Parts: structure tokens; C-alpha cells; sequence
């Protein structure tokens, strides 16, 4: 929705495969906060009339 | 132990056997994991088809456990322990006359003291 | 006593939440903190501006 | 009185493989950006709460299992203590004879 | 041990493909969103790099001039030397457009160093404050190691450059030099900064070590404990 | 019985350099003030949560590494205990002779 609604080229914040099978998915959520932080900052810049 | 066994198994027919598996360094790691002699373990080249030999992934290690403990019961070589096998079958007499004297000398080298 | 003290050191060093798990968490989390820190400061700077 | 003995030279390290792997994405949207920022947060932070709940309970589990196994270590020591000491009754009887 | 540490009748090791899984691990760690400014990092006219094209409303000149890299020195190194080096090379615009591009660069330098200091610490069992000093004192550079990714080291052919395969072998002997005796980083930092000032001869700017150092650094490592006052006096 | 001995006079302090350094700012805005106050907060307070997570985990790390190293301290003491006491069998045999 960000890349359609601003009509933008690729940035690939939400990378697949963050699960872990030695440690049963530990830390596999804190990466999503940093994905949203990396994403949000595109909207902080790239909005104007 | 895994990295040693994986290396021992690399491509015997298409590459490694005619290159002697680079015996001078592959057989070294088999000694190093035991903290033992990289020398006399090369007597294993007296069996198993002109291989190092090492790719028989347990029996050589299993035997070397018993060679290491025998080598702490007594100061005798694995080279002489081979002769103690060869002498079994009504074999040639001068080898027995020599092996008995060699084991006697190996005891004098310890004596009533302890020494080596 | 000596051999069971060695067996206790084995039972402790074969515990699940041994030294490795805290080490694995911290040595990943150290990146999440810096990836946030170099990014967040433009929000308060643009609030001043 | 002739000999010493060796020791537990228990110094060896263990290795943790600090590296990753990951994959790409696609898909097409059906409604606006900020309404999804107003939904994505709480599901993620609930997963941080579930993951820290799992981790902190697993410390409570593996701590108490140590406190259990530490008790049974006394069982052999009582057996050896009685079966050494009981002879002092038989020595005190032999001294009376 | 002393003969091995002095480099006489040296060790033997196997180039197991697990090494590629480790170097591919470094390349993966470099590639997953770290977005590092290491793109032709040092050499003069640093042209065509993404970061200052975005920030071009604040400063355009991405090509800069002379090199963007550092050698350590005692008492005070840090970003003040990186600032003074870029300030010395003919920038007449001494206003905030020069200082802002230092505070943009500090985290981008950290993003080159922090990869090795956080990862190899889990391979070899040394604290993250020792790693970059151990790496240079062994005779290496952080970028020279990272460039081996560009030399296709992550490819799982059973062959890699001597610059890694013998460096990795050499790292284990220099790891025993810092575990068969324990010492603190400030000693290494002085030894790496200024050998003749510490008290060595000029040839010991090289990686080579011999007994006339080993006596003196050991008897120092006793005397620093034996002295009647704390560390720093 | 002629002499005393010295001691570990282990009294010495260590110094922490409580001081700072800092730099100036510029930039130009693109949209209003209060909409940025409604975004800046949560990214900052998430960094307080990540920093206290790092700190509290690092206490859990360096506590358990002490509990590990405290066990191996027994290994020499068992060796010295056996190699002192074993002679009382040889003394009890010498007494029978």
C-alpha cells in the first residue's frame, strides 16, 4: 500500500524467513518493529502536493 | 571428529587414493585429536588396500584406543606388536629369538627404578 | 564426591538456558538498537525545524 | 607414596553460528497505508509479549529442575557414611573383649 | 607451545567448506539491510555512491577528494581525526555543510567494524573490544577482509585466497598468544601505535615476534601487577 | 617459628570519566509540528525498551558465567585431598607390620 499510494520504486523492508528452528522463533518479532521504522521514514520524506 | 571424518571420505577413486589422501597431513589430524604420535600410526599402511588407511570410519580409531592404552602399560612400539602377531603360526624362529630379547631390553630401560 | 561434582558440571553445562542463549540474543539485539538509533534522530530534528 | 594424578583440564569453548538467510516479497493492496499502520503494531507487540513470556517461563522451568537434581546427590553419601562409621560399634566391642 | 608461538615447525589444517559457510555468513550479514557505504570505500575521488545523492540538498560532493580511512594512535584517535583529515583537504566551506557530513559518517564507519567485532567473537572466544586490534596486530585490515566478498569468497568451490585461508590459520596462533597469557587492550594499542616509543627496534613494526620481546612484555605484565599502585599511574 | 608474612592490601579505587562532547544541527521542514510529535515518541520509547532489554539480558549473561567458573575451583582440591589422605592406608599397613 505505501509503494502503490505514493507510486514508488522498490525498497524491500519486509524480508521473509525470520523464524528460527534452533531457538523456536525467539527474536522473530523485534525485526518487524525495525521494518516498520525503516518503512515509516519513506512517508516522513516523500509526501508533498 | 566430524570435520576429520568428512575429510577422510572425500572422493577416493576419482581423486584422493592415487594422491595418498595427502597422508603427510590428513593422518596428522587423527593423531592431533588424541594428542598422540603422528609417526607410528602410519604403520596402518601395512593393511587396507594401499589406502592411508583412514576412511574405515571407526575400526582404526577403536583399535588405536587399545594401542594408546597398551602404549601406557609398556614402552613397546606398535611396530613390535605387529611381530607378536606374525609369530603365531609356527613362523620363522629368528624373529621370535629377536622379539624376546627386544622385550627384555624394553624392561631393562625401566628396571627396578621407573625410568623410560 | 569428585566424580559427582564433575557430573553436576556436566548437568549444568548441558542445561538448555546456558551461557549460549543470552549470548545469541545479545549479539543479535546489539544491531537492532543501532539500526533504530541512527534512524530516530531525524524525527526530533524535524520537530525542531 | 610414589605418584601424583592428572586433572579435569575442562577449558574448552563452544561455537555459536551468528549468521542468517532470507527471501523476497510481492502482493497487491486493497485499502490505504495509515489504516494498516493503525493495525500492524499491536499484533507485533503481542508477539514480543508472548516471546518474552515463553523465555521468562523457560528460565523458571530450567532453574527449578536444577534445584530438584541437586537433592539426590546426598543419597550415596549417606550410604557410604553409615557403612564406614558402623564399624566403630564393632571396634568398641572388640576393645571391651 | 613456545616453539609453535615462535613459528618453528608450524601447524597443519584442512580447508573445510564450513569456512565458506562462515564467509557467506559475513556476506549475508553485510547484505541484509546494513546498506553499507563500503562501495569502493577508500581510494581518491569516491564517485557514484548512493548516500549523499539523497542528502544533496544538504551537501552534493559525494566524490570528496583524498581517502576516507583511519590508522590508530595513542591517547586520542576517534572521529576528530576523521574530521581533521577531511577538513585539511582544501574545503573552504568551513560552515555546517562540512560538520553535518561527519555526523552522517560515524554510524556508517560503525556499520563496517561492528560486523567483524560482533561475529568472530562467537567463533574464537575473544571480547568485542579486542577484535579490531587483534586483526591489525595479526597483519590485516577490516576492509581487506570485507573485499574478499567482492573476490567471490562466498562461492562454495573448495578453494579460497591465501589472504583468508592462511590468515584464518594465523589467527589461531595469535589467539594462543592472548590466552596462554592474558593482557589488556591498552598494551596492544601502545604496541600497535609506536613500537620504538614502547622500547622495541624498528624491524618490529613487522608482524614477526622473538624471545627478546617475550621476556620484556612478560616481565612488564608481572611488574604492572607487582607495582604498589593501580593500573594507570 | 621465626617470621610473619605480608597481605593483599587490595584497597585501590578506579576512576570513571564523567564528561561529554556534542555537535550542532540545521535542516528545513516539509510538514507541520504536532503531526511529528505524534510520531517521534514511540520510536524513542522503543529504544528505551531495546536498551533496557540489552542491559537486563547482559546481567543474566554475566551472572551465569560466574556460576560456571565457580564450579571448576573444586578440581585441584579433590586432587590434593586424595594425594594427602591415601598415605593413611600405607600408615595403617606399616602399623600392622
Amino acid at each position: 500500500s505505501l509503494l502503490y499510494e505514493l507510486n514508488l520504486g522498490e525498497q524491500s523492508f519486509v524480508g521473509g524467513g525470520g523464524w528460527n528452528d534452533l531457538y523456536q522463533g525467539l527474536m522473530a518479532g523485534e525485526t518487524l518493529k525495525l521494518a516498520l521504522m525503516r518503512m515509516e521514514r519513506v512517508y516522513v520524506e516523500q509526501n508533498s502536493r | 571428529i566430524h570435520e576429520y571424518l568428512e575429510f577422510a571420505n572425500i572422493k577416493k577413486t576419482e581423486a584422493e587414493k592415487t594422491l595418498v589422501d595427502n597422508s603427510e597431513k590428513c593422518a596428522e589430524l587423527l593423531a592431533e585429536i588424541l594428542a598422540w604420535d603422528a609417526g607410528e600410526i602410519l604403520k596402518a599402511a601395512s593393511l587396507l588396500g594401499l589406502n592411508p588407511p583412514q576412511a574405515t570410519n571407526v575400526f582404526e580409531i577403536d583399535w588405536i584406543r587399545r594401542l594408546q592404552t597398551l602404549s601406557e602399560k609398556t614402552m613397546i612400539s606398535t611396530e613390535y606388536l605387529w611381530q607378536m602377531g606374525d609369530l603365531t603360526e609356527n613362523s620363522e624362529f629368528s624373529l621370535k629369538e629377536g622379539v624376546g630379547e627386544a622385550v627384555m631390553a624394553a624392561l631393562k630401560a625401566q628396571g627396578d627404578s621407573d625410568n623410560v | 564426591q569428585q566424580q559427582q561434582a564433575m557430573a553436576l558440571l556436566d548437568y549444568f553445562s548441558e542445561r538448555f538456558t546456558n551461557e549460549s542463549l543470552y549470548t545469541w540474543l545479545i549479539s543479535q539485539l546489539s544491531s537492532l538498537y543501532l539500526q533504530a538509533y541512527d534512524a530516530v534522530l531525524s524525527l526530533c530534528l524535524s520537530a525542531e525545524a | 607414596s610414589i605418584s601424583p594424578r592428572g586433572l579435569m583440564k575442562q577449558r574448552y569453548q563452544r561455537v555459536v553460528t551468528a549468521r542468517n538467510a532470507s527471501k523476497m516479497n510481492f502482493k497487491v493492496p486493497n485499502y490505504r497505508f495509515e489504516p494498516m499502520l493503525n493495525r500492524s503494531k499491536s499484533g507485533v507487540e503481542t508477539l514480543i509479549q508472548f516471546g518474552s513470556t515463553l523465555l521468562s517461563l523457560l528460565e523458571r522451568k530450567d532453574s527449578l529442575s536444577f534445584d530438584a537434581y541437586q537433592m539426590i546427590q546426598s543419597g550415596d553419601l549417606y550410604r557410604f557414611s553409615i557403612d564406614l562409621q558402623q564399624q566403630d560399634i564393632d571396634i568398641n566391642k572388640a576393645s571391651l573383649e | 607451545s613456545l616453539a609453535l608461538l615462535l613459528g618453528v615447525t608450524r601447524l597443519a589444517v584442512v580447508p573445510t567448506n564450513n569456512m565458506v559457510t562462515f564467509f557467506k555468513g559475513i556476506a549475508n550479514g553485510l547484505s541484509e539491510n546494513v546498506c553499507l557505504t563500503t562501495d569502493d570505500f577508500q581510494r581518491q575521488e569516491l564517485e557514484g555512491a548512493d548516500w549523499w545523492t539523497l542528502l544533496s540538498t544538504n551537501q552534493v560532493i559525494d566524490d570528496m577528494g583524498l581517502v576516507l580511512d583511519i590508522h590508530p594512535v595513542w591517547g586520542k584517535s576517534d572521529e576528530e581525526m576523521l574530521m581533521e583529515k577531511i577538513q585539511s583537504i582544501g574545503v573552504s566551506n568551513d560552515n555546517n555543510t562540512l560538520s553535518i557530513i561527519v555526523q552522517i559518517l560515524i554510524q556508517a564507519k560503525n556499520a563496517q567494524e561492528n560486523l567483524l567485532s560482533q561475529t568472530i567473537s562467537a567463533e574464537y572466544g575473544v571480547e568485542r573490544s579486542v577484535v579490531p586490534l587483534q586483526l591489525r596486530w595479526l597483519g590485516s585490515n577490516v576492509y581487506s577482509v570485507l573485499n574478499q566478498v567482492l573476490n567471490n569468497t562466498p562461492t562454495d568451490i573448495s578453494s579460497i585466497v591465501p589472504k583468508l585461508s592462511e590468515l584464518t590459520y594465523s589467527l589461531l596462533i595469535y589467539t594462543q598468544l592472548i590466552n596462554s597469557l592474558k593482557l589488556n587492550k591498552e598494551f596492544i594499542f601502545l604496541r600497535l601505535t609506536q613500537p620504538n616509543w614502547l622500547g622495541l627496534t624498528q624491524p618490529k613494526l613487522s608482524t614477526q615476534l622473538s624471545l627478546p620481546e617475550i621476556y620484556l612484555i612478560t616481565c612488564y605484565q608481572d611488574w604492572v601487577v607487582n607495582a604498589n599502585k593501580n593500573e594507570d599511574s
